[PDB]
C-alpha cells in the first residue's frame, strides 16, 4: 500500500484502504531533528500526547489535525499503514511556523 | 386441608422446582452445545471436502506435473480517550440468563466470573438465611458460551453445571480456560474459610475439569474431579487458590493463589516501611499487617499455582516489590501479555495492578495509580500510611487499551463505606469517564470485570454484588457495558 | 521502557537490548531512517515467524533469554529498534548509525 | 375457604405444571436435539453430493489459447 | 391470614407458571425447532447454488487457456409380512407423551383429530370440564413427524392456534398443502350441527397454519379465513366431517357431510338388498338416513372442495352405491391414488372403504370386506348386514399400506355389543394377518385415527386411540414387520 | 401448623419456580434461537468463501513436464 | 375387476401400427402404463403430474381411460405379442390379454 | 441392468428352485426390485412375487422366494401340475427395464 503526503493540518492518502476489523489502521508520528514519537494510532486515537493533537479519517483519506501549533511542535510528521505486512510509511512532511 | 397441602401440592412443587431449576436448564444448555458441535462439524466438512487443485494437464504427448466473541488481542480497538463529563456509557443487565436469582430466603455469596476464547466460567454459593452466617444450600460451578443476542449485546449461556457433594467444604475457587476445558481449582476444607481458620486447615486441593462443549453421554468427559496432594509449597506451610481467574501458557495453567507462611519463617526489613511521609506510622506495622491480625500464626503471601497438563501443583511466590498482604488476585491475558491484579485489604488502599514482567518468579510492574482506590473504614480510601487492619473489597480492572494503559472496571465511589458502585474507565492519574450502576445509598461488595471483543467492539461485563432494598441481601448483577469509540 | 541499539559503524550485525518490559510478549521490528520498515520477528506463540521488506539479504532473529533482538545485514541510515504493541510502533530507541 | 383454594385454584394447576415440566417440555427438548443431529446429517450429505468434484487432465492442444504474439488458427485436424 | 398468603403469594404465581409452562415455553420450543428446519433448508440451498461451477480458463504465465427422514407412503413396493400368523410381530410403542394431550384431574380430552402428509402432521382436541360439561379450550396445531433417537417416529408441535370461544367450534378437518395445514371447521351457536341441525346457521371458517412458522410471521403463522361462498347444490347446509383430506395441485378436498331435506330426498324401497333378512321391512333402507326416522334433515357424505386459486367451497356428492347415513369420513393420499373411508353408524356395520374412482362426483370402489366390522348396540351389533333403523357406532380407520395385495391397517374394537378392546390389526378383505392389543379387553375405547408413512424407508403407522382410564387419547407408533416371525 | 408448609416449603419454591419458568428458561430458549441464526450465518459464510471454485494464475517454470 | 384390452394388432416392414389399450376397473389417471412384448420391455409413460415423461421409432401417449403405443418404421424384429400393463409402485401387477403383432 | 436366469427344470412333490443374477445390485431403500412372474401359453404373465418374498394377488402359498444384492431366487414347493409354466425374473428398478426358464414335472 502506497502512502502519499493557529490551526494547521497534514493530509495523507492511501492507494488502498486501510480499514478492517472496524479499525482504520492509520498511525501518525512526530519526529523532531530524535526518534519518531507516536502521536495517534489508528484513526483518531491519541498515544501516550498533548490535546492539541487530534485527527480523523476512513478508507483511504486521513488527516492529522494540530491546534494550536506551537514553537515546540516544529517537526517531521509521518503517516503509517499497519493493516498489512510489509508496513509502509508516507514520505513525510515538514511542518513549521 | 393439612393432608392436601402435604400430599397433593407439596410433593409436586418439590418435583417441579427440581425439573425447572436443574434438569430443564441443563437440557437446554446441552442442546446449545449440540448446535456448536454441529456447526464446527459442518464447517470442517466443507473445508476438507471443497479443497481442490487443478489436475495435471497435457500438451500433446507430454504431461505436466506441478508441486463472534474473542478476548482482547493485539488489535488497535478504539475507545474514547478524552476526559469528559457527558454520559457515554449505557450499562445492560444480562443477569437474566443465569440462575442467580432465587427465593427471598437465600443470599448469593462468593461469585466467580472468568472468560477466554469466547467461553466463560461462572460460579456462586447459595446460602440460606444471613449472607455471612447462613448454611450453604449449594454451590454452583459451571461453564458456557458468550453469545451474541439479537440486540448486539453479549449474553452468558451456561452449557455445563457441576455441584459438590458438600457445599460447606468448598472455598476460594479459581479458574483457567484451556483447550475446550475450563479448569476450576478449589480449596477443600472442613474448618470453614481457610483464611480465618489457617491453623486447622488440612491443606488439600481439588480440581474440577469441565468441558465447555459437553456431550449427551459424556459421563467421563463433561466433568472430572482430581484430588491434589502433589503440591510443591517450597517454603510455605500451606498453599491455597485465591482469585476468580487465571491464565494459560501453552499446556500450563496459572491460577491466582496465596501461600501461608509461619511468621517466624518470614523475613522483612523494617527500614523499607514507608514511615518517612506519615507522622503516625510505625516501621513495625508493615510486618504485623502481613497477617489478618498482629498475632496470627501465618502470613499471607500472594503467588500463582502452576499446573502442568502434560500434573502437580507448583507454588510461585510474588516478589516483594511493593509487598502487601495476600488478598484475592487475578491474572489475565490481555492484548498479548498477562496482567496481574491484587486486591488490597491493608494499609495501602490504592488500586494495585500492573504488567507481568515475568511469571515465575512473579514480578509485577505495579502501576503508579493515584485516582482509583478501594473504600474502607482505620484504612480509608486513598490512605497510604502503614496501619494494622484487615478489611476491604475486591474491585479489579481489566486492561482494554495497552498503548495508553487504559483499564476499566467497577469501583465503589465512597471513601468511608462499600457503596455506590460506578463503572469507570481510567488512566493511572486521571479518570476519563464513568457511569453509575446503582444509587449512592445502595451498598455493594465484590466486583469482577471481564472484557472481550464482540464483532470488533469492546464490551466489559461487570459482575457486582449489589444489596437489594427489599430483603437486604446481595445478588450478583451483570452489567454489560459497551466502551464507545467517540466521546459523545 | 528503554530500547538500546548497538553494533553500528562503518562497513553488519545490529543488536538491541530491551529493558522495562517483558521482551518475550512483543513483536520486535527494525525501521531505518523518511521512515522505512525493514524486518519483523515474532514470539514463540507465532512460531518465531519473520517478515522482510522486499532487503528480503537480511535475517532477523531474537533471543528471549537475553531480552534482545538482532538484525544480520548481509542500506546507509539510522536503524531503530521498535516495539510493536497491538500492531502499533509505540516505542522507539535512540537508533544506531549504519554507513 | 382454604380447602376451596387448594382444591380449585392451586391443585388443578400444580398438577398440570408438573406434567408439563417433567414430561412434555423435556420430551420436546430431546426431539429438538434429534432435529439438530438430523439437520447436521442432511447438510453434510448435501455437501458430499454437491461438492465432491474432480476432473481428468485437460488437453491444452485442444483448448482455445490466447497468447501475446499469437499464431493464426484455422482448424484442428 | 393464610388464605391471603395462598391467594396472594402462591395463587398468582401458580397461574403465571401454568401459562408459561403450558403455552409460552412449548411455543418457543416449537418455533426454535422451526428455525432449525428453515435454516437447514437455507444451507442446503446455499450449497446447491454456490457449489455449482464450470471450469475457468486457466492462465499459464501470459496465456489464457479456455477448455471445454419421514415421507408419505407413495411410490415404493415396501416389504411387509403378508401371511397369516398367530405370533407377536407388532411393537406398539407409545409416543403420546410428546404432545400436550396428557390431562389432569377432571380434564377430558375428546373429539381428537390427526392428519399427516409429506412428513408433517396436524393435531387437534377439545378439552372439557366427557358426556356433558363446560368446554375449556379448543387446541388446533401442526408440527413435524420426527425421527426419534431410537428410530421411532414422534410428533413435535411447532404451531398452535386457539379460538376465542371453543363452544362454537365443531368437526374440524385438516388438509396439508404447500407448507400450510388448512383446517376447515363448522361454526355454530347451537352446538354440534349434527344434533341441532334445524337451528344451525350453516357458516364455515378456515384456519391456515404454517407448518414451519416464523418468529414474527403474524398472518403467515395463523391466518384466519372465512368462507363467503358455499356451493351447496341441493343441500340446505354443509359441513366438514372427519379427520383429514387430500391435496390435488392447489385444490383441497375435505371430508364432509351435507344436510338434505328429508322430503326432497328420494330413495327406492325396491332397490335395497333387504330380501336376505327375515326380520325387516323396505322403508328401513330410507329411514336410517337420518339420526332418527322422523328427522327434518338427513345426512349424506361428500367432500368440500376448496380451490386456492379461486375462493368458494364446493360440496361434492357421493354415489348411492351402498348409501348409508353420512358419517365421519376420511380421504387418504396412499400409494399413488386417493382412498376413501367412511364410518358406518348405519345398519351396515361392515367396514366401508375403498379406492376412489372419481372425485367429482365421488365414486368409491368399495372393497368386498367380509371380516372387519365396528361394534354397536344390539339394534345394529357387529357384523350386522340387515337394514334396520338405528344410529350409533364409532370411527375405525384403515389406512392402506400395500396396494398390490390391498393390505390395510388400523385399530378396531374387538367386541360385539360395546366399544371395547382396541386392537391394531393388519388385514386383507377376506383375512386378518396379525393382531396386537393396545389395551386390556376390559378397557373401552372410541375413535381411532390411523396415519401411515415411511421412516427411513420402513413402514410405520401412528394410531390415535381414545382409551378410557375420563377418556384420554394415546398414540401408538406401530412398526409394520417385514418378517412373519 | 398449615402455615408452616405454605410459609417455608411451598411458598419459597413457587417463587423460585416462577423465576425459572418465566425468566431463565425462556431467556435461554430465546438466546439459543439467536445462536441457531448465528450458526446458520457461519455455515453459509463458510460455504460462500470456501466452496467457491476458482483457480490462481499458474506458473509452470517450476513444474516437471514428462515427455517421450 | 381390473382389465386391460389391447387391439390394433400383419403390417409390412417400413409401415406402422397403433396399439390401443382400453383400461377399466381402476383409476387409470393415477397409474403408470407400460408396454411389454413377448419378455422384453418396450415403453413407459408417466402421469400428467410427471408431465407425461416417457422412456423407451416408437411413441407412447395417454388419454378415455386409455393408453396408446405408436409404432412407426416397423421391422420384423418387432414381431411378438404386445401386452398392455399397469404398474403399481414399480411392479407390473396387471397385464392385458395381449395382441399379436407380425411384421 | 440386465438379468441372467437359470436352470429347464426337470423336477411332482419336489422342491423346485430357480435362480436369477443381476449384473448390478437392485436393493436400494432395502427394497428388492427383482420380481417373478408365471406364464402359460395363451395367457399373459402373472405376478407371483414382487420384491423379495412378497406374494402377489391370488398367489398360492406354494410360492416363495428370497434374495439381496444381485443374488435372487424363486422357491416353489411342492411343485404341482398347475405349476407347470415359464418363469421369469424382472429388473424393475431402472430404465430400461429388463427380464426365462421352463419348469415342468
Ligand atoms: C478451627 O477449626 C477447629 C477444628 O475443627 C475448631 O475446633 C473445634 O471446635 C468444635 C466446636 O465447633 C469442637 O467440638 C466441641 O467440643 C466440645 C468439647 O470441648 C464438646 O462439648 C462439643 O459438643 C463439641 O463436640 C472441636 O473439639 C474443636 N476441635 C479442636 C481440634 O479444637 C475451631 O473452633 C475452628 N476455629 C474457628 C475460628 O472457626
Ligand atoms: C359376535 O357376533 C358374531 C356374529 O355376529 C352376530 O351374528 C350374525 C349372524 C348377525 O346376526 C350379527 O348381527 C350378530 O352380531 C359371532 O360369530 C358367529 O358365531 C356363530 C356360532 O359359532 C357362527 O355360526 C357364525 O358363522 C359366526 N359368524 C361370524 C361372522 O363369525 C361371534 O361368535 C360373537 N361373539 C361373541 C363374543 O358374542
Ligand atoms: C510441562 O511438562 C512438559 C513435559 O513434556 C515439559 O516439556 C519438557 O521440558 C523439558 C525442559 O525441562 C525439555 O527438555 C523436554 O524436551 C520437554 N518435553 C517436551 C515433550 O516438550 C514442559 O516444559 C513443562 N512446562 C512447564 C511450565 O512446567
Ligand atoms: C474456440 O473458438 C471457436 C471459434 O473460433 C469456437 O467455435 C464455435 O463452436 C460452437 C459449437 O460449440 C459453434 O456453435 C459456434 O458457431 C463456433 N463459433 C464460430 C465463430 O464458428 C470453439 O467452440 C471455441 N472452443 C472453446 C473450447 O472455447
Ligand atoms: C336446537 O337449537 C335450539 C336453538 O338454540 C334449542 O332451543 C333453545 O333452547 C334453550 C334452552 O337451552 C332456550 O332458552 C331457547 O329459548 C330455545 N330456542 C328456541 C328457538 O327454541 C333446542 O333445544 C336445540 N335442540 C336440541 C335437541 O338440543
Ligand atoms: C366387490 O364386488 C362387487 C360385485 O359384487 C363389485 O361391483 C362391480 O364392479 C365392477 C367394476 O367396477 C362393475 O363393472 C360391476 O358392474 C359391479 N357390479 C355391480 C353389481 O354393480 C365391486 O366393485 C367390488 N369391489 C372391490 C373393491 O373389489
Ligand atoms: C523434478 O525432478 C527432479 C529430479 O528427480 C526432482 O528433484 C528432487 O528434489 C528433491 C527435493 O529437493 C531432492 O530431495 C531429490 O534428491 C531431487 N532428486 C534428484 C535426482 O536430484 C524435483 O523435485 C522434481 N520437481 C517436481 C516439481 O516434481
Ligand atoms: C504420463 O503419465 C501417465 C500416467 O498415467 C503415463 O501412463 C503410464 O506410464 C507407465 C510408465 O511407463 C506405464 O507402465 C503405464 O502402463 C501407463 N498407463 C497407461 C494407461 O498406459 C504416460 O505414459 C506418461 N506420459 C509420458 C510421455 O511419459
Ligand atoms: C536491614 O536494613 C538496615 C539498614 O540500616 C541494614 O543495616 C541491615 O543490615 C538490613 N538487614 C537485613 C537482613 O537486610
Ligand atoms: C512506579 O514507580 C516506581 C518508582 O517508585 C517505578 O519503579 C515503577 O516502575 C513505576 N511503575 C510503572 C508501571 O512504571
Ligand atoms: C473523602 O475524602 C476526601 C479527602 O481527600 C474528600 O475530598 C472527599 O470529599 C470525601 N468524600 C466523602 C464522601 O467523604
Ligand atoms: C487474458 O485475460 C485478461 C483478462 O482476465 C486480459 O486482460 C489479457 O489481455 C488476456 N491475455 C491475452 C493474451 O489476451
Ligand atoms: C325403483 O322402484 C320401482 C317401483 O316403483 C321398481 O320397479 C324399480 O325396479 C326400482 N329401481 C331399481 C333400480 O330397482
Ligand atoms: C382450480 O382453479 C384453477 C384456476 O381456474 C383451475 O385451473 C383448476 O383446474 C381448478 N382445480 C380443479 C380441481 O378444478
Amino acid at each position: 500500500i502506497v502512502l502519499t503526503q493557529q490551526r494547521a493540518t497534514i493530509s495523507c492518502r492511501a492507494s488502498e484502504s486501510v480499514h478492517d476489523y472496524g479499525i482504520s489502521f492509520m498511525n501518525w508520528f512526530q519526529q523532531k531533528p530524535q526518534p519518531p514519537k507516536l502521536l495517534i494510532y489508528s484513526a483518531s486515537n491519541q498515544g501516550s500526547v498533548p490535546a492539541r493533537f487530534s485527527g480523523s479519517g476512513s478508507g483511504t483519506d486521513f488527516s492529522l489535525n494540530i491546534h494550536p501549533m506551537e514553537e515546540d511542535d516544529i517537526a517531521m510528521y509521518f503517516c503509517q499503514q499497519s493493516k498489512e505486512v510489509p508496513y509502509t510509511f508516507g514520505g513525510g512532511t515538514k511542518l513549521e511556523i | 386441608l393439612a393432608d392436601k397441602i402435604g400430599t397433593e401440592i407439596g410433593p409436586k412443587v418439590s418435583l417441579i422446582d427440581t425439573s425447572s431449576t436443574i434438569t430443564i436448564p441443563a437440557n437446554i444448555g446441552l442442546l446449545g452445545s449440540k448446535i456448536s458441535q454441529s456447526t464446527a462439524s459442518i464447517n470442517e466438512n466443507v473445508n476438507e471436502k471443497c479443497k481442490f487443485t487443478l489436475p495435471p494437464l497435457k500438451i500433446h504427448e507430454c504431461n505436466i506435473s506441478c508441486p463472534g466473541v474473542s478476548n482482547l488481542v493485539g488489535l488497535p480497538n478504539n475507545i474514547c480517550l478524552q476526559k469528559t463529563s457527558n454520559q457515554i456509557l449505557k450499562p445492560k443487565l444480562i443477569s437474566y440468563t443465569l440462575p442467580v436469582v432465587g427465593q427471598s430466603g437465600t443470599c448469593i455469596t462468593d461469585p466467580l466470573l472468568a472468560m477466554d476464547e469466547g467461553y466463560f466460567a461462572y460460579s456462586h454459593l447459595e446460602r440460606i438465611g444471613s449472607c455471612s452466617r447462613g448454611v450453604s444450600k449449594q454451590r454452583i460451578i459451571g461453564v458456557g458460551e458468550v453469545l451474541d443476542r439479537g440486540d448486539e449485546v453479549p449474553s452468558l449461556f451456561m452449557t455445563n453445571v457441576w455441584t459438590p457433594p458438600n457445599p460447606n467444604t468448598v472455598y476460594h475457587c479459581s479458574a483457567v480456560y484451556n483447550n475446550e476445558f475450563y479448569y476450576v481449582l478449589c480449596a477443600v476444607s472442613t474448618v470453614g474459610d481457610p483464611i480465618l481458620n489457617s491453623t486447622y486447615w488440612s491443606g488439600s486441593l481439588m480440581m474440577t475439569r469441565l468441558a465447555v462443549k459437553p456431550k449427551s453421554n459424556g459421563g467421563g468427559y463433561n466433568q472430572h474431579q482430581l484430588a491434589l496432594r502433589s503440591i510443591e509449597k517450597g517454603r510455605y506451610d500451606k498453599v491455597m487458590p485465591y482469585g476468580p481467574s487465571g491464565i494459560k501458557q501453552g499446556d500450563t495453567l496459572y491460577f491466582p493463589a496465596v501461600g501461608f507462611l509461619v511468621r517466624t519463617e518470614f523475613k522483612y526489613n523494617d527500614s523499607n516501611c514507608p514511615i518517612t511521609k506519615c507522622q503516625y506510622s510505625k516501621p513495625e506495622n508493615c510486618r504485623l499487617s502481613m497477617g489478618i491480625r498482629p498475632n496470627s500464626h501465618y502470613i499471607l503471601r500472594s503467588g500463582l499455582l502452576k499446573y502442568n497438563l502434560s500434573p502437580k501443583v507448583v507454588f510461585i511466590e510474588i516478589s516483594d516489590q511493593r509487598l502487601s498482604i495476600g488478598s484475592p488476585s487475578k491474572i489475565y491475558d490481555s492484548l498479548g501479555q498477562p496482567v496481574f491484579y491484587q486486591a488490597s485489604f491493608s494499609w495501602d488502599t490504592m488500586i494495585k495492578f500492573g504488567d507481568v514482567l515475568t511469571v515465575n518468579p512473579l514480578v509485577v510492574n505495579w502501576r503508579n495509580n493515584t485516582v482509583i482506590s478501594r473504600p474502607g473504614q482505620q484504612c480509608p480510601r486513598f490512605n497510604t500510611c502503614p496501619e494494622i487492619c484487615w478489611e476491604g473489597v475486591y474491585n479489579d480492572a481489566f486492561l482494554i487499551d495497552r498503548i495508553n494503559w487504559i483499564s476499566a472496571g467497577v469501583f465503589l465511589d465512597s471513601n468511608q463505606t462499600a457503596e455506590n458502585p460506578v463503572f469507570t474507565v481510567f488512566k493511572d492519574n486521571e479518570i476519563l469517564y464513568r457511569a453509575q450502576l446503582a444509587s449512592e445509598d445502595t451498598n455493594a461488595q465484590k466486583t469482577i470485570t471481564n472484557c472481550f471483543l464482540l464483532k470488533n467492539k469492546i464490551w466489559c461485563i461487570s459482575l457486582v454484588e449489589i444489596y437489594d432494598t427489599g430483603d437486604n441481601v446481595i445478588r450478583p448483577k451483570l452489567f454489560a457495558v459497551k466502551i464507545p469509540e467517540q466521546c459523545y | 521502557v528503554k530500547l538500546e541499539e548497538s553494533g553500528g559503524g562503518l562497513v553488519m550485525k545490529l543488536s538491541c537490548v530491551a529493558s522495562g518490559f517483558s521482551f518475550s510478549y512483543y513483536w520486535m521490528n527494525w525501521v531505518r531512517q523518511g521512515l522505512e520498515w525493514v524486518a519483523e520477528i515474532r514470539l514463540k506463540s507465532n512460531n518465531y515467524g519473520t517478515h522482510y521488506a522486499e532487503v528480503k539479504r537480511f535475517t532477523i532473529s531474537r533471543d528471549d533469554s537475553k531480552s534482545s533482538v538482532y538484525l544480520q545485514m548481509n542500506d546507509t541510515g539510522i536503524y531503530y529498534c521498535t516495539r510493536v504493541i497491538t500492531t502499533v510502533f509505540a516505542y522507539w530507541g535512540q537508533g544506531t548509525l549504519v554507513t
